[PDB]
């Protein structure tokens, strides 16, 4: 369950080093303490070809355990998986659960309101349906109430004004009925009155059942949810769900207007595309932040489309000016809900590639890349009926290749990982509730790490902030090694940090950057190198192995490059006409001079892109981008202008602060990179430049 | 409710309707806000001055005299002649616009702006612009000539309006009119130029269509406004001025989005960062259509019934309203009222009955439209029910672009290089807020930008025929450095040279220099170049504000700086006398003038009476100087006198405007607790200690005392400053060091010995001078050492050859054998050494301060020498600052020492002198700000010999006659509080360590 | 435990309160004065030192005309009466003095 | 109150004593007056003009005893008065070691410890428990010879030691802590014997 804490300081795993990422060496170092895997590094070295394919990223079951059967049982198999693969994790775990107490525990059970609508729901047992945002399980209750023919005393919550509900609550209880309390999660206070009514509702007619259409809220009555029966329901994940819902979102005759059949045809792809934009929740390779994928969006959209194509009929192709058709959906309808420039432009990129004059061809082409579960390539089912289009739709499932969103085969594995980290984090959040803590001082030695330019100004500010955070961290290192030791174990505000310490997490106060909690050792080495760069720049006028991401402010240093520019480039001039100029992975120009129009950036080391460049060109979607992320040794930068510069051959790759722009928006900059093709091609991937990975 | 139904317009105001019903005879009696209840700018109407029956012309909240097409005899039913007025404004709009277009040609064009109301002129401008701009296309006709000439149509008239702005004869009405027009004309440019950058296409190209246009179609009667798919008509409600904002691409995005929101008949939800014009854009666009918006507060009880009431008038008169802080309505209420008004909303759909707790029948005005602002969008949504977001379309906000705002301001300020000026000025502010050192006084917010730009525009308007670049440069350089610390000034000017090469700064009046030169040396103080430069800077700020401030480390004598300033001013017949109040030592509730929570008694303010004199004390000009740490608690109501209000609220505003006579000065040793919206509404003057350094005051004494001997100059830094920095760096004192105070201790000890030998026939020599020099600084530099750190002071110093007991043997050191005032020997318990110091202190009757043993032996020591005051009528009020000693404790304990003259003056009976002894004075607990208010009283009464009233709310003179002191405290450390620096300059400071183990053995054996 | 003792003594007039209640100010006395077992909820949540007087039994333990003793209950009042201390803070922190005076 | 105590101490020349415990403390005003007692030897500032013209007439004849030689000024009279006041007061504070504010109260008056002495407690050893139990075991009936009393007190001291040791193991195995006081041991001693009275009596009845 633990990834370890001390993995990187220890010499990178020596024997197996051929095809293997460094993080893996760290993970196998952490594992090797295992008693079922002690010799594991030496073994995985000597015999390694099977282990080599093990890290040729075999999916399960092609990732089938290297059969070292001497120490090999199913629990050990998940140990192997987690230490090695982050897609096979859940699968192997479910396999173990099956081998323990049958697959019937991992086999899903269909969700429906038939096991206890009263069959186990006593008259004293109210029924509450935890709705997820989306579907309403009211329909099952309706079908039950029209087979039982029971009175359904529906009443709308979100408004305590319905004191009249009590008379319903009377006839529901006293006369005995199945009572609907819809939108109960919108209300909060009338909940208490219902609760105190129900705690005494055990003296009434038998047919008394409750049906509470509500969404769980932490601020809600504990006893009320305790007394009754809870049943949660989730929306059916899948494009087809959105497509059929959009069909029912539109009138079936509106879905059959052949008088504007092209518009009608348009509807389908619109009915299509609103699903597609709804799918990506997988940032930053998805969106920069989530957004409202509601259908009022779709409703207004289709309304205005009908407006446009009714101004002059849909059969007349010239009248829809597809630039305006994109503009309505992009600048105003959707972008207003959007808030991020890059999300906005990604959506606009959707707009042009899906809005154009040649779209009206019958059975228009949507996805030919996709060989699906039937190999079918997506097109338009031109046969005017809601039933026809829907029927065509369920011919293929809502589970398809991520590439259809411009993604790559890595994306599915990345989602598997995402699940793995979130799951294991929750598991570590719940285990110590029955395990205990405390192990004595974890005495670790990282505190022991302790010309005139504006570059030196940035230097000095970095030294100040690092000194601050260094000593502030040292405070708690004492408050652990000296609290239970030197009677200072009498304060408890800070102990949560020390609980994250003995449990590998990175607490809150020490966010000396937007560091992600992986291990203590990783962040310790991070800060170590951060101070080491200042050490070198103290002993070196300018280090040439310059590692950018040890900084505490990228903006300061990039601007510092710019005033150096003005000092010598716009010598006799002003910053008014200076713009960034970006180099490439295989260093095209490193240092040539420092005066007007000369190399006055620094050798920015180690920039990460799950995309890789050789021959000065960029390659994506292949096994190397499929590998988690692709490092970049070094490229240079400069600043110049006063003349137009066309990044025509260069993609405008953004560079945020850390692995996800999704988890937060500190967009450091944007850089030009030599893409030998069209740039909108890369936009759907949207592979930004990443400061570092862990 | 019946009357609200009678007249949908009335439904806006609250109980005012009763008062509305009270008025039954006289529309002249009708006055705002009643006249402002429905009308956005109208305030008054005038009638036939022989009968007052025919309504001649009107008056506005915008102060506009406007006639009407026909004087309507509007004196029937009050609400009925309310329509008789309402129709008038739209009728006037239509007809005045008709003649405006007719007399574009029938009469001239420059006065077309001034011969018509502000917006009336604006719409005419928009008409002509739209006409030419479509006729620029006109078919997409292939002739660049017409677009090219439209370029200069916009540009030449823009520079003509530049000339109009710079000419100093515009009425505030017309000035604001034209200034608003400036922004409209830049937008007209932006649009027309972007047309040329794009390919010129037909009058039906969606590029052209996408922008707003204004086609006066009198083919029915009136103008129709085209937005990108759809058309509307201006409301024609008289809107006066309603100074518009700048137009961003985001502005156009919002325009189109909210226009389509009407297409779905849906509301608009502008979500974005708080206080970013979210409601401002809505109101401005409504005025651009003419809709009288009524803002609606939320996050309250939020009486849903009352909004149900107003929805009648909304659906009937079709006007608009905006909500703010909607998401923080009471959760249960936030759902109840949301659902209730949600049901009402659907009355839009061609329906004529809104259903609510009233469920009543109404009429539908299609012009109605709903808009809501609130707290900033949180992660993509808010705390709102998921039906209004279905009823509404979002609208994304983001912080406006300062460059465009500065461009439009400077163009309104008569600038033409303005664009490229901003293209460096915004970058300049960005750099200044990036590279330099950052503190609270450092501010580059919007406030700073507006403040600099408004002044610069006036500067050019009064320095015309001048290059814009030079004026901008001089302004930005001038109003910035004085606020800033010294070391950034080189960096500041370096960035200046980057963004302005080949330019130069300004000059000021030099005659103020010579007067200060005269007075400073004339009064014996040291004159200093940088000091003089700061004097000039203060004189400059003296001509732009009335409230200035002097921040810096203590001992700089910021007191003395304003003293020299006032003296130099009065040299030229402009009097400015001062009064040194402590804005924290005396009590805060009496500081300012405040309001009680029971009834609001006029429990006076300490400065309330003084400002009362500032309104009723007129013979000259003066100053009012306030020394002490500055909180935010006696200021939050103070900028009203120094910001763009100029009237100081005593407790509610006492009408006393900018006092031409008296000004407010402040001397905070650190102004670091004011919000950067309160900051920069004062005269921000940083002062570094270098400006009167260590040596300049010693040379001031060289002027004052006899240079016939010129003793310290023999070792003026050859013995002092070297060891100063050496101990300050290589050694670790137990106390903060303000070197002005330390050199003060050195010189004061020297003068103590000087008095000892010049009043007593006790002899004098030159080797006498060398050894008294050694001994008068050794403890002045040994007063922060210990028994293991004083030797460090000794294992360094043998670089001099002046006889010492250290030069005698190794065990004995400098202190162990004192000097004699007669023969300068080394005489072989400890208390006496300090006592002579005390006596030397008693020679100037100015105390020193002690740290160390907590009453251990200092109680034994000091009292023996306090005993020796016998003939002065010395009332030895030993007043020790205790576990919690209040400033009132000192107040009475020294009131107890002396007689309370007048009840508002504190002096001894006649002039009899006394001693005041404090055992510990750093003992009292500070407040959260980190200062013992019970201590600044000590400074104020040491220096000024006067004070205002911490006892009395009024705040009035309390002159402190002659006194003298001796005091001490404990060592600084964990838990123990310390002393403000400006108080520390008043007293010497020296350390009492563990005593003399050898003398322990002596005194106890 | 509060529920178990409620069932134990509800018929015996198990008067209940908590230190936050201003009714406690009198809930204490009559329930004392009438010998009606007192219940208090959220003890460490609402710990008040005024308990110690009655926990040290003002109207001092010794007496007969002032303090009639008991021979029916293992408690420190004149009449058939106990106080109970029910918590929902699982592991509070305790004073040594009240732990000694009042058992756990 | 303090005026009368001053009279008994100073004016009467009678040595008085004063106890101030951890409970009666309310404010830094009270702690500050105790501060004045500790250092000034008086409640400083609170000996007023009333005390002035009181002591002026009061002390003189009493002072004529130890120092019959007159120093007519109130100065020396009040000096000797204060000397005797310090000689007599002996203000004391027996306080709780874990006083939630006691440390910060000493931060509010530093000389709170600089005007007194410090002595800790370290509750009694096996011998204390043996001694206390010795009386009570001999206060009760038995069916045993004497040395059984020594065995009983020895085992009860052992038992309290075991309580302490097991409490430490509790403090280790869990991070929760418990309190064992001498008062607890005395409650043990009384409860054991009171119940044993009934048990002995009833077994004797059978």
């Amino acid at each position: 369950l633990k990834g370890g804490a001390a993995l990187d300081i220890n010499s990178v795993r020596k024997k197996p080093k051929d095809w293997i990422p460094d993080l893996v060496w760290l993970n196998i170092i952490a594992l090797s303490a295992m008693d079922a895997f002690r010799d594991i590094p030496d073994s995985v070295f000597r015999n390694d070809g099977l282990w080599r394919q093990w890290y040729d990223q075999e999916a399960p079951e092609m990732a089938k355990v290297p059969d070292y059967e001497d120490r090999l049982n199913k629990f050990e198999r998940m140990c192997v998986v987690k230490t090695f693969r982050e897609d096979r994790t859940l699968i192997a775990a479910a396999d173990y659960i099956a081998e323990a107490l049958g697959q019937r525990f991992v086999e899903s059970v269909p969700l429906n309101m038939e096991k206890r609508p009263g069959r186990r729901a006593m008259a004293k047992c109210p029924l509450i349906c935890l709705l997820s945002p989306g579907p309403d399980p009211t329909k099952l209750i309706e079908d039950l109430a029209k087979k039982k023919k029971i009175k359904t005393l529906g009443v709308s919550m979100g408004q305590g004004q319905e004191v009249i509900a009590r008379k319903h609550m009377a006839a529901a209880s006293l006369e005995g009925h199945w009572v609907l309390l819809q939108n109960t999660h919108l209300g909060l206070g009338y909940l208490t009155e219902v609760e105190t009514f129900l705690v005494k509702e055990e003296n009434v007619h038998e047919d008394f059942r409750l049906w509470i259409t509500a969404e769980p809220h932490p601020q809600f009555p504990i006893g009320l949810l305790q007394m009754g029966i809870k049943i949660t329901n989730e929306a059916p994940v899948g494009i087809k769900a959105g497509l059929r819902a959009s069909y029912q979102w539109v009138n079936q005759d509106m879905l059959d207007m052949v008088s504007r059949q092209e518009w009608r045809q348009l509807l389908f792809v619109m009915c299509f595309l609103h699903s597609v934009v709804q799918e990506p929740q997988f940032g930053p390779i998805g969106w920069n932040v989530p957004y409202e994928f509601n259908q009022s969006d779709l409703s207004a959209c289709v309304q205005f489309l009908q407006n446009h194509l009714s101004e002059m009929d849909a059969k007349k192709a010239p009248q829809p000016t597809w630039e305006t058709v994109r503009y309505m959906i992009s600048a105003i309808q959707y972008g207003s809900r959007i808030t991020d420039d890059f999300d906005k432009l990604l959506m606009d990129t959707f707009a042009e590639k899906y809005f154009l004059q040649p779209v009206l061809q019958p059975s228009y082409e949507l996805f030919k890349d996709t060989r699906s579960s039937d190999g079918f390539s997506y097109r338009v089912p031109d046969s005017t009926d809601i039933e026809t289009f829907g029927s065509y739709i369920e011919t293929l499932p809502g589970t398809e290749s991520p590439e259809i969103f411009g993604l790559h085969p890595n994306a599915d594995i990345t989602f598997r990982t995402l699940q793995v980290q979130e799951s294991i984090v929750t598991i570590l959040d719940t285990m110590p509730k029955g395990a205990g803590s405390g192990s004595g001082l974890s005495r670790e030695d990282v505190v022991d790490k302790i010309p005139t330019l504006p570059l030196t100004v940035h230097l000095r500010q970095e030294i100040d902030r690092l000194n601050i955070v260094t000593r502030l961290t040292t405070t708690t290192l004492k408050n652990l090694a000296l609290a239970i030791a030197g009677t200072i174990a009498a304060e408890r505000g800070l102990i949560d940090a020390l609980d994250a310490l003995f449990n590998a997490r990175i607490p809150q106060q020490w966010l000396s950057k937007s560091w992600e909690a992986s291990t203590l050792g990783n962040w310790f080495t991070g800060l170590l190198q951060r101070y080491d760069q200042l050490n070198k720049w103290l002993n070196l006028g300018r280090p040439k192995a310059y590692w950018m991401t040890g900084f505490f402010n990228p903006q300061g240093f990039l601007t510092a490059m710019k005033q150096e520019v003005n000092r010598k480039h716009r010598d006799k001039w002003a910053l008014d006409d200076v713009v960034m100029s970006s180099e490439v992975t295989h260093r095209p120009k490193d240092f040539e001079s420092l005066k007007e129009g000369a190399p006055e950036g620094v050798y920015v080391y180690g920039l990460y892109l799950d995309l890789r460049l050789d021959g000065r060109e960029n390659r994506l979607m292949d096994s190397d981008p499929k590998k988690l992320f692709n490092p970049l040794p070094v490229l240079h930068v400069d600043g110049v202008l006063a003349k137009d510069k066309k990044r025509s051959g260069l993609y405008e790759a953004p560079k945020p602060y850390r692995v996800k722009a999704r988890k937060g928006l500190n967009f450091i900059t944007t850089f030009s990179v030599r893409t030998e093709d069209d740039k909108s091609k890369w936009i759907l991937p949207g592979v930004g430049i990443l400061c570092s990975i862990d | 409710e019946q009357k609200r139904a009678e007249f949908p317009r009335f439904t806006c105001v609250g109980p005012h309707l009763l008062e509305i019903c009270r008025w039954a005879h006289d529309p002249p009696s009708v006055v705002p806000h009643f006249q402002s209840g429905l009308f956005d700018s109208l305030s008054n109407v005038t009638f036939d001055r022989i009968d007052k029956t025919r309504m001649t012309e009107m008056f506005s909240q915008q102060n506009e005299k406007v006639e009407f097409e026909r004087p309507v005899d509007a004196k029937g039913n009050i609400e009925v002649w309310l329509q008789r007025l309402v129709d008038g404004m739209e009728d006037t709009v239509k007809q005045i616009i008709k003649r405006a277009v007719r007399n574009v040609a029938e009469m001239p064009l420059e006065d077309f702006v001034f011969g018509h109301p502000a917006q009336v002129s604006l719409l005419g401008i928009q008409f002509q612009w739209t006409a030419e701009t479509q006729m620029a296309l006109s078919s997409a006709k292939v002739d660049k000539t017409i677009m090219n000439k439209n370029m200069k149509k916009v540009d030449a008239l823009l520079r003509d309006m530049v000339n109009i702005t710079v000419r100093l004869d515009l009425t505030k009405n017309q000035r604001t009119n034209l200034e608003t027009c400036i922004t409209v004309h830049m937008h007209q440019k932006e649009s027309t130029e972007d047309l040329v950058k794009k390919k010129i296409k037909d009058p039906t190209d969606f590029e052209w269509l996408k922008q707003v246009r204004f086609y006066w179609r009198d083919d029915k009667d009136t103008v129709i406004i085209s937005i990108c798919d759809v058309d509307f008509e201006y409301s024609f409600e008289y809107l006066g001025v309603k100074e518009r904002l700048v137009i961003t691409p985001l502005t156009d995005i919002c325009y189109i989005t909210l226009s389509q929101a009407l297409g779905m008949f849906l509301g608009g939800a502008p979500a974005g960062p708080a206080g970013t014009g979210k409601t401002e854009t809505t109101k401005d666009l409504g005025n651009t259509l003419g809709k009288y918006v009524v803002v609606f507060n939320c996050s309250d009880q939020f009486d849903y019934t009352y909004m149900g009431k107003i929805y009648k008038g909304l659906a009937q008169s079709g006007l608009w309203g905006c909500f703010d802080e909607f998401n923080r309505i009471n959760l249960d209420v936030l759902s109840v009222c949301a659902q209730q008004v949600y049901c009402i909303c659907r009355t839009r759909e061609r329906k004529k009955s809104f259903q609510f707790t009233d469920g009543t029948t109404v009429s539908l005005d299609p012009r109605v439209g709903f808009f809501i602002t609130m707290n900033p969008g949180y992660a993509g949504a808010q705390e709102l029910p998921e039906n209004l977001k279905a009823l509404f379309r979002g609208v994304t906000m983001m912080v406006p672009n300062r460059q465009i705002i500065m461009k439009v301001k400077l163009a309104a300020a008569g600038y033409q290089e303005n664009d490229i000026l901003s293209k460096k000025f915004f970058v300049l502010y960005g750099l200044c807020e990036q590279q330099l050192s950052k503190q609270a006084h450092y501010d580059f917010g919007l406030r700073n930008i507006l403040s600099v730009l408004r002044t610069a525009g006036a500067s050019k308007r009064q320095s015309p025929d001048k290059s814009e670049v030079f004026l901008m440069m001089r302004t930005v350089r001038d109003m910035n450095m004085s606020k800033f610390v010294a070391e950034d000034v080189p960096l500041f000017l370096s960035l200046i040279d980057d963004l302005f090469p080949g330019l130069k700064a300004d000059a000021t009046r030099p005659d103020v220099n010579k007067d200060a030169e005269k007075v400073v040396l004339e009064r014996g103080l040291q004159v200093h170049p940088t000091w003089m430069n700061k004097c000039i800077q203060l004189y400059e700020t003296y001509l732009v504000r009335h409230g200035i401030m002097l921040v810096g480390p203590s001992g700089s004598g910021k007191s003395a700086i304003c003293e020299c300033l006032a003296a130099a001013l009065t040299e030229l017949g402009t009097k400015h006398v001062i009064w040194r109040m402590n804005p924290k030592a005396i009590t805060a509730p009496q500081m300012f003038g405040r309001r009680d929570d029971t009834t609001g008694d006029w429990t006076d303010g300490i400065f309330a009476v003084l400002w009362r004199r500032a309104a009723k004390n007129k013979n000259q000009n003066t100053w009012i100087v306030l020394d002490g740490p500055v909180d935010a608690i006696w200021i939050e109501n103070l900028n009203t006198v120094l910001d763009d209000n100029k009237v100081l609220t005593l407790a509610n505003g006492d009408r006393i405007l900018m006092s031409a006579a008296m000004k407010a000065m402040f001397e905070p040793e650190n102004l670091n607790n004011a919000s950067p919206a309160t900051v920069s509404r004062a005269g921000i003057i940083y002062v570094s200690d270098v400006e009167l350094g260590w040596e300049p005051p010693v040379k001031s004494w060289l002027q004052k005392r006899d240079p016939t001997e010129a003793c310290w100059a023999r070792l003026f830094s050859k013995y002092i400053d070297r060891m100063l920095e050496f101990v300050r760096i290589s050694l670790k004192p137990v106390m903060y060091n303000e070197q002005v105070s330390i050199v003060g201790t050195v010189m004061t000890l020297l003068n103590g010995y000087l008095k000892s030998m010049k009043e007593a026939g006790t002899a004098m020599n030159d080797a006498k001078y060398e050894r008294v020099f050694l001994y008068c600084m050794t403890w002045s530099l040994g007063g922060l050492l210990e028994m293991k750190e004083r030797p460090l002071f000794d294992q360094e110093l043998r670089t001099f050859a002046h006889n010492m007991p250290p030069k005698e043997e190794d065990s004995d050191t400098i202190f162990e054998f004192l000097v004699n005032t007669t023969d300068a020997e080394w005489l072989h318990l400890d208390s006496v050494r300090y006592g002579a110091l005390l006596n030397l202190s008693y020679n100037v009757d100015k105390a020193t301060l002690l740290v160390g043993g907590p009453g251990t032996a200092k109680t034994n020591t000091i009292n023996q020498f306090i005993s020796k005051f016998n003939a002065e009528t010395t009332a030895n009020k030993t007043i020790t600052f205790s576990s919690l000693t209040t400033p009132g404790i000192f107040q009475m304990s020294i009131e107890g020492a002396v007689e309370k003259r007048q009840g508002r003056t504190f002096g001894p009976p006649g002039g009899k002198q006394m001693c005041i002894f404090v055992d510990d004075i750093s003992m009292p607990y500070i407040n959260e700000w980190g200062h013992q208010v019970t201590n600044e009283i000590v400074r104020q009464l040491l220096e000024q010999g006067g004070m205002y009233s911490l006892e009395k709310p009024i705040g009035d003179m309390k002159f402190i006659t002659d006194v003298r002191y001796v005091a001490a405290m404990n060592t600084p450390g964990g838990g123990k509080n310390d002393i403000p620096n400006r108080l520390k300059r008043q007293f010497a400071i020296f350390n009492v360590p563990l005593p003399s183990v050898a003398a322990i053995n002596g005194i106890f054996g | 435990g509060r529920e178990w003792i409620k069932n134990r003594e509800e018929a015996n007039q198990l008067k209940t309160t908590q230190l936050n209640d201003k009714l406690f100010r009198n809930h204490l006395e009559e329930c004392l004065a009438f010998g009606r077992p007192l219940l208090i909820e959220n003890i460490e949540e609402e710990l008040d030192p005024l308990l110690d007087p009655v926990l040290e039994r003002r109207l001092v333990k010794k007496g007969k005309t002032w303090v009639v003793p008991l021979a029916d209950k293992e408690v420190d009042f004149t009449e058939t009466f106990r106080l109970f201390c029910t918590t929902r803070l699982p592991n509070p922190h305790f004073t040594p003095e009240l732990s000694a005076k009042v058992t756990v | 109150h303090i005026k009368g105590l001053y009279k008994i101490a100073g004016f009467k020349g009678q040595p008085v004593y004063f106890i101030f415990t951890d409970a009666e403390v309310k404010d830094e005003g009270f702690l500050e007056y105790i501060n004045q007692i500790l250092m000034t030897g008086e409640v400083a500032g609170l000996l007023t003009k009333e005390d002035q013209d009181m002591i002026v007439n009061d002390i003189r004849p009493v002072m004529k005893h130890q120092a019959p030689g007159i120093l007519d000024t109130y100065d020396n009279l009040y000096n000797f008065f204060l000397n005797r006041v310090r000689d007599n007061l002996h203000v004391v504070l027996c306080f709780s070691p874990v006083g939630a504010k006691f440390a910060r109260r000493a931060q509010q008056f530093p000389g709170l410890i600089n005007g007194c002495t410090i002595d800790w407690f370290c509750p009694g050893p096996k011998k204390r428990l043996t001694s206390v139990s010795g009386k009570f075991i001999d206060k009760f009936t038995m069916a045993c010879p004497k040395e059984v009393k020594n065995q009983l007190e020895l085992l009860m001291g052992h038992a309290h030691v075991f309580v302490t040791a097991a409490c430490k193991e509790y403090f280790e195995k869990y991070r929760r802590y418990v309190y064992v006081t001498p008062k607890s041991y005395l409650s043990f001693l009384q409860g054991y014997k009171e119940l044993y009275a009934k048990k002995w009596s009833f077994t004797k009845e059978l």
